[PDB]
C-alpha cells in the first residue's frame, strides 16, 4: 500500500535524524491526500509532530513534556477513531492502529528518557553523583519499555532509541564502576559505549552523505551530529580519562613509560600529565590516589602514586590525617592541611569520591595559605567528579 | 591442525560462559578482537601457546596448554573461547589459574582497544 511505503520513508527519515524532511514528507503527503480517510490524515499530523518532537528532543533544548502529551493524545486519538466513512482498507485500519499505539509507546517513553536527562540535569549540581541510582531507574525504564515499538516500520527509530539509551546504561554503570574501582566492568562498559557512539555516528554520517549527493558538489557544511551524541562523547571521553587516571598503574605495567606517557596524553583530561607537572613545578614529595578498601595501612592503599612509589613512612601521617578530619573530608569540598614538625611534612587532602582520596605531600613547611596547591586540588577534584558534562549535558 | 581436531572429538570442553557467566561477553567479541586477543597470548606465552591455522586462514585456532587440561580459542574468519580436558570435566586450582591468565589476557587485550 501507498500509506506503508510514506511511513516507511518517513520512518527510514526520522531514523537517519533528518526530521526536517520527514517533516516535509509528511505535509506533502497529507496535502496530496486531502480525499483520503481522516484516519491517514490524523496519523500524518501526529508523525509530523512526533518528528518535530524528535528534533527538539535531539536539539537537548528542553533541558517537552506538553509536546509528547499532545503526540500521545494524538496517537491515542487515532487508535480510537476506528472510522469506515474513510474508505481505507481495514487491515490499512488495523495497522494504522497498530503504529499509532507504537507510536503512543514511543512517546511515552521519550517523555520519561526526557524526564530522567533534566533529573540528571538537576542533580549535575549535586557535589556527588548517585550513579547506582541512576542506572537502576535507565534500567527500570528500558524493561518497562522494551519491545513496546518493536514494530518493523518503527524499527529504525527503535534502532536509533536503545542503541542511544544502553548507551548512557553504558555510561552510567561505568560511571559506578569507577567509583568502585572496577576495572573489568569499567572497560566492558566504556567499550559497549563507544561502539554505540560509533554506530550512531554511523548513521549520521550516512545522513551527511545523502545531504551531500543531494546537494552536489558544493562545499556544504557537514551535518553537525545532535547534542544529545555530543554530550554522550564528552561523557565517555570524560569517562575514559577517569580510568585511565585511576587504572594508570595497570595500564603502564604493560608497556613502557614512554608509550604510557603518550597514551595518557591522549584521554581529555590528562590526569596523570597534569599531577606531573604540578609534582614538577612545585617539587612536591610525593602525589597519591589512594582508594578506600573498607567494606569491599592496606585498608588505604595507594592506587596511584606519583612520581615514584607511595612514602611508607608518611602512610600513618596521613592515615591520622584522614580519621581526624573524617568530617572535613566528608564534605568532598573542604580540602584538609597538616603540618608534621616531627617531620617537617606539609599533607594536603582532599575528598573528590567518597572511597577516594588525593594527598599531596611535601617535605617542607608550607603555609596553609598556599591558594596553588588548594585551587590544583579543587579542579583535580572537580575533573574526577565530572559535573560540568552533565551540566552542559 | 587434523590431529587437533581429531584429538578435540575424543576430549571434553566446556565453554568459557558456562564457569562464569561474567566471561560470556567475551563470547560477543568482534573477530578482529579475537585476533588481537589470540596474537597477545601468543606474545605473552610463546611456549605454552600453540596455533594452527587453515591453508586459507579462514579458520584459526590458539591453544594455551597448562598438559591435561589447556585453553582453546578457536575463530572461524570465513569464535569460540572453550577450556579443552582430555578426562570428563571435575565435579582443580592448576586450571583455575590457568584460566585466570587467559582472563587477565583477555581483560587486557580489551583495555587496549580502548584507549
Amino acid at each position: 500500500p501507498v500509506e506503508q511505503a510514506v511511513l516507511e520513508t518517513f520512518f527510514s527519515h526520522l531514523g537517519i535524524f533528518s526530521y526536517d524532511k520527514a517533516k516535509d514528507n509528511v505535509e506533502k503527503e497529507r496535502e496530496a491526500n486531502k480525499s483520503a480517510g481522516g484516519s491517514w490524515l490524523s496519523l500524518l499530523a501526529a508523525l509530523a509532530h512526533l518528528a518535530a518532537a524528535e528534533k527538539v528532543y535531539h536539539s537537548l533544548t528542553y533541558l517537552i513534556r506538553t509536546i509528547y502529551t499532545s503526540l500521545h493524545n494524538e496517537l491515542k486519538k487515532v487508535v480510537t477513531g476506528r472510522g469506515a466513512l474513510g474508505g481505507t482498507a481495514p487491515h490499512v485500519e488495523e495497522l494504522l492502529s497498530h503504529l499509532s499505539e507504537q507510536l503512543c509507546f514511543f512517546v511515552q517513553a521519550r517523555m520519561e528518557i526526557a524526564d530522567f536527562y533534566e533529573k540528571m540535569y538537576t542533580l549535575s549540581t549535586q557535589k556527588f553523583i548517585n550513579a547506582e541510582e541512576l542506572v537502576g531507574l535507565l534500567d527500570a525504564i528500558m524493561k518497562k519499555y522494551s519491545s513496546r515499538f518493536h514494530h518493523p516500520i518503527l524499527s529504525p527509530l527503535e534502532s536509533s532509541f536503545q542503541l542511544e539509551v544502553d548507551v548512557l546504561c553504558h555510561l552510567l554503570k561505568a560511571q559506578a564502576q569507577v567509583s568502585e574501582w572496577k576495572f573489568l566492568p569499567s572497560l566492558v562498559n566504556l567499550h559497549s559505549a563507544h561502539t554505540k557512539l560509533q554506530t550512531w555516528g554511523q548513521i549520521f554520517e550516512k545522513q551527511r552523505e545523502t545531504k551531500k549527493h543531494l546537494f552536489g558538489g558544493q562545499s556544504q557544511k557537514a551535518v553537525q551530529p545532535p547534542h544529545l551524541f555530543l554530550w554522550l562523547m564528552k561523557l565517555k571521553n570524560m569517562l575514559l580519562a577517569k580510568f585511565s587516571f585511576y587504572f594508570h598503574e595497570a595500564l603502564s605495567r604493560q608497556t613502557t613509560a614512554s608509550e604510557m606517557k603518550t597514551l595518557t596524553a591522549k584521554a581529555n583530561p590528562d590526569f596523570f600529565g597534569k599531577i606531573s607537572s604540578f609534582i614538577r613545578k612545585y617539587d612536591a614529595a610525593n602525589v597519591s590516589l589512594i582508594f578506600d578498601n573498607r567494606g569491599s595501612v592496606d585498608q588505604y592503599p595507594a592506587v596511584v602514586s606519583l612520581p615514584s612509589d607511595r612514602p611508607v613512612m608518611h602512610w600513618p601521617n596521613v592515615i591520622m590525617i584522614m580519621t581526624d578530619r573524617t568530617s572535613d573530608l566528608n564534605s568532598l569540598e573542604k580540602v584538609v592541611h597538616f603540618y608534621d614538625d616531627k617531620v617537617q611534612s606539609t599533607y594536603f587532602l582532599t575528598r573528590p569520591e567518597p572511597h577516594f582520596t588525593i594527598v599531596i605531600i611535601f617535605e617542607s613547611k608550607k603555609s596553609e595559605r598556599d591558594s596553588h596547591f588548594i585551587s590544583f586540588l579543587n579542579e583535580v577534584s572537580l575533573a574526577l567528579k565530572n559535573p560540568k558534562v552533565f551540566a552542559s549535558l | 591442525l587434523a590431529e587437533l581436531e581429531e584429538l578435540l572429538e575424543a576430549v571434553h570442553a566446556k565453554s568459557i560462559g558456562d564457569i562464569d557467566p561474567q566471561l560470556d561477553c567475551f563470547l560477543s567479541m568482534t573477530v578482529s578482537w579475537y585476533q588481537s586477543l589470540i596474537k597477545v597470548l601468543l606474545s605473552r606465552f610463546p611456549q605454552s601457546c600453540r596455533h594452527f591455522q587453515s591453508p586459507d586462514l579462514g579458520t584459526q585456532y590458539l591453544v594455551v596448554l597448562n598438559t591435561d587440561c589447556f585453553v582453546l580459542v578457536f575463530l572461524d574468519s570465513h569464535t569460540s573461547l572453550t577450556v579443552v580436558f582430555r578426562e570428563p570435566f571435575p565435579v582443580l586450582v592448576s586450571t583455575y589459574h590457568h584460566l585466570e591468565s587467559v582472563i587477565n589476557t583477555a581483560c587486557f587485550t580489551l583495555w587496549t582497544r580502548l584507549l
